[PDB]
């Protein structure tokens, strides 16, 4: 058979790895082409494998710094980002796809550990973000601070910087390492900082039930972005992370001042009310042990008061005593569901309340 | 040759290969091999765990009087088949448990009940790439002096069995 | 219970299935699927035989052990023009190059 | 449904899309500038298998996906020892 070399086929292939890395339109034919092209050079030369990465290296070095001057052409922080973005959405999308043609490359030297995507993220690590990036960041945070304000922006900016740091990472033990301490830090403490000031300035200007509505709404939205924003579809519980900073700024801060209103609000049965708060209280910890006896302090108090009230008939007949507590119990069991939503926790809360008033109201006693 | 340790680890390995051939059946029960072999033809054979603690491997195939079971021993680093088989070969003991399989599908292929072993049943369609290199080394042994990638020739070496 | 066919005709070639005991018929509606063509515009041939659409696969000689998947059993396909059938031409796969002197 | 399997010399062939993704290879061809519409029919080309050789392959990706011993039909694979080098190629390849 005649002996087909690398330098007897790259001349073919190359011009095609080229549109693959410029995201240019390449026929079924040349991608089909190719994944055969590759295999023969890589088989058949001796050296053919080791050349084929060497070329490669070089090809994407150079399309890199073509990348990396449209980039670094901006002055303006606001025009590097917008520009950085484009020229990523691009690139991050061709590493899935430029890789697939050389996994014969790989089993002589997966996608994802693909040596060729590595060494793509890792190329456009040391020209365009290793430097750049901290400007990305801070800019991009920038960006989120103005939508908590009211401004929206193409989302795509400050993902595109996620997608950067979760990606173009190079520790071996450690994925997100450059993620968490940059990327993630840095929107945790921009939002914390954000709401501790933000937070008391409409606690003071607003009502502690309005507020209420608001850390609410807030928790609410804060973990909806905090979604499209930070890493997801890794496994590392940075939404959760976020989340417990949001609760630690917007209501464990300011539980003192919230469960202030419980014992008020629990007499006026402000089921609706009650209900805000305990999906609140719910998510600090031991934020619902102050509720539990505010209730169930409520109850032995109501409810000998309804008693004593009504002594005047309860002690001449052992039917309207009865009904009295069954009256209290049908009007107590009422509060804990529409308010407390029947938790578990607070049902004990009420048998143990109840049962203490069911002691208390006795009337009658005779003895030997 | 004969050592604790190195008994232990020829052992070990060819022990290891044994699961890269395809037979091996791991914990089949009795009744299950009986099943797969009750039909099929004399010589067709599979290899499983046996719940003795002596031996390690049972080789299960079709005979006159049907399936049957019998022990594969291990000793003075050499691997024998069962004792009770009158075996009549110029090659009794070897090295890989593999390389026993394989000299005696050779000879047999090519006192009672009569004993042989032809075609293994495998656990899975083996790779084409594997299927092939079967059938070129049936059809010789001198690798290298073929039309083939330098490569291709290597994953030719990593397995010289016909079956 | 299945037989493992491999329809032909002008360098087109269709690795497919049936039951042993399907039909003819139903065979040509499996074609009908594949090549956007109704089973009266067909004409199925075997061993250079025309195939009844009543006859079932095994009736024909399609059995489980002679259809295997290692070795489909070929069944000739040919079109219609406008009113009669084109004939039943099949085109050879390439050879198999001579076999080297180290493997004989 | 279907995929189209081109030889070198001008042959289809036409193989259930579940048995001929048993190659990776194949599967990666049929992505990013290979994609498919979403009812077009898929074909693949193959510039350095021939017919004789790309036909056993789809004989094989049917062999392995029926693949039983529990039938009364004991499976086997048999290959011409005139095709087993170019084969031998075809599935490096196609890596299967």
């Amino acid at each position: 058979k005649g002996s087909l070399q690398f330098e007897d086929k790259w001349d073919f292939m190359r011009p095609i790895v080229l549109k693959l890395l410029r995201q240019e339109s390449v026929t079924k034919q040349q991608w089909f082409d190719l994944f055969s092209d590759v295999h023969a050079v890589c088989l058949w030369d001796d050296k053919g494998p080791a050349k084929i990465h060497q070329a490669l290296k070089e090809d994407i070095l150079e399309f890199i710094k073509q990348a990396q001057a449209r980039v670094l052409s901006h002055q303006d922080d606001t025009a590097l980002l917008k520009a950085y973005i484009v020229e990523w959405r691009k690139f991050f999308t061709q590493c899935d796809i430029l890789p697939k043609p050389f996994c014969q490359l790989e089993i002589t030297l997966n996608v994802e550990d693909s040596i060729v995507r590595k060494l793509m993220l890792d190329t456009w690590n040391e020209s365009i973000f290793s430097n750049i990036k901290n400007r990305l960041q801070d800019s991009a945070m920038k960006l989120v601070h103005a939508e908590r304000l009211g401004e929206a922006f193409d989302s795509q900016l400050v993902i595109g910087v996620r997608e950067s740091y979760v990606n173009l990472c190079s520790n071996p033990e450690d994925k997100l390492q450059i993620y968490r301490d940059n990327f993630e830090k840095a929107y945790l403490d921009s939002t914390e900082r954000f709401y501790r000031t933000q937070a008391p300035s409409y606690l003071q200007q607003n009502g502690v039930q309005n507020y209420m509505k608001y850390a609410d709404a807030k928790l609410k939205e804060e973990e909806k972005r905090a979604l499209r924003y930070l890493e997801t579809r890794r496994e590392c519980n940075s939404v959760e992370a976020l989340m417990e900073c949001c609760v630690n700024a917007l209501v464990t801060s300011f539980k003192e001042t919230i469960l202030a209103e419980c014992q008020g609000m629990i007499k006026r049965n402000e089921t609706e009310k009650l209900h805000l708060m305990f999906s609140l209280m719910d998510k600090v910890p031991n934020g619902i042990e102050p509720m539990l006896k505010d209730l169930e302090e409520h109850i032995i108090s109501a409810g000998l008061a309804d008693m004593v009230a009504a002594a005047e008939t309860i002690t001449t007949d052992s039917e309207k005593y009865r009904e009295q507590l069954d009256t209290l119990f049908n009007r107590f069991s009422k509060l804990v569901k529409e308010a407390f939503q029947d938790d578990p926790r607070f049902l004990t809360a009420r048998d143990k309340a109840y049962k203490a008033v069911v002691n208390d109201a006795t009337i009658f006693k005779l003895e030997v | 040759h004969m050592d604790p340790e190195f008994q232990a680890a020829r052992l070990a390995k060819a022990l290891r290969e044994l699961g890269q051939t395809g037979w091996y059946w791991g914990s089949m029960t009795v009744n299950e091999a009986k099943e797969k072999l009750k039909e099929a033809p004399e010589g067709t054979f599979l290899i499983r765990d046996s719940s003795h603690s002596d031996y390690l491997l049972t080789i299960s195939v079709k005979t006159s009087a049907g399936p049957t079971n019998l022990r594969i021993e291990y000793q003075d680093g050499k691997f024998r088949l069962d004792s009770i088989i009158c075996v009549k070969s110029k090659l009794k003991q070897f090295d890989s448990v593999v390389h026993l399989i394989d000299y005696y599908v050779q000879m047999c292929k090519d006192g009672t009940v009569h004993l042989y072993l032809t075609k293994p049943l495998y656990t899975s369609a083996p790779s084409l790439q594997h299927l092939c290199r079967l059938t070129i080394n049936k059809c010789t042994g001198a690798i290298w002096g073929l039309p083939l990638p330098t490569r291709l020739k290597d994953y030719l070496e990593e397995y010289k069995f016909q079956v | 219970m299945d037989v493992f066919l491999m329809i032909r005709r002008h360098k087109t070639t269709i690795f497919t299935d049936a039951k042993e005991s399907s039909t003819v018929f139903e065979l040509k509606r499996i074609v009908e699927g594949i090549l956007k063509r109704p089973p009266e515009e067909q004409r199925l041939y075997k061993d250079d035989q025309l195939l009844d659409d009543g006859k079932t696969l095994g009736e024909c000689g399609f059995t489980s052990q002679t259809a295997r998947p290692q070795a489909p059993a070929t069944v000739g396909l040919a079109f219609r023009a406008d009113d009669t059938f084109e004939a039943l031409r099949i085109e050879p796969f390439s050879s198999p190059p001579e076999l080297p002197d180290v493997m004989k | 449904m279907y995929v189209k399997l081109i030889s070198s010399d001008g042959h289809e062939f036409i193989v259930k899309r579940e048995h001929a993704l048993t190659s990776g290879t194949i599967k990666a061809m049929l992505s990013g500038p290979g994609q498919f519409a979403e009812n077009e029919t898929n074909e693949v080309n193959f510039r350095e298998i021939p017919s004789h050789v790309l036909s056993k392959v789809c004989m094989y990706f049917t062999y392995k996906v029926r693949y039983t011993n529990s039938s009364t039909e004991i499976p086997e694979f048999p290959i011409a020892p005139e095709i087993p080098l170019e084969l031998l190629m075809a599935a490096n390849f196609l890596d299967c």
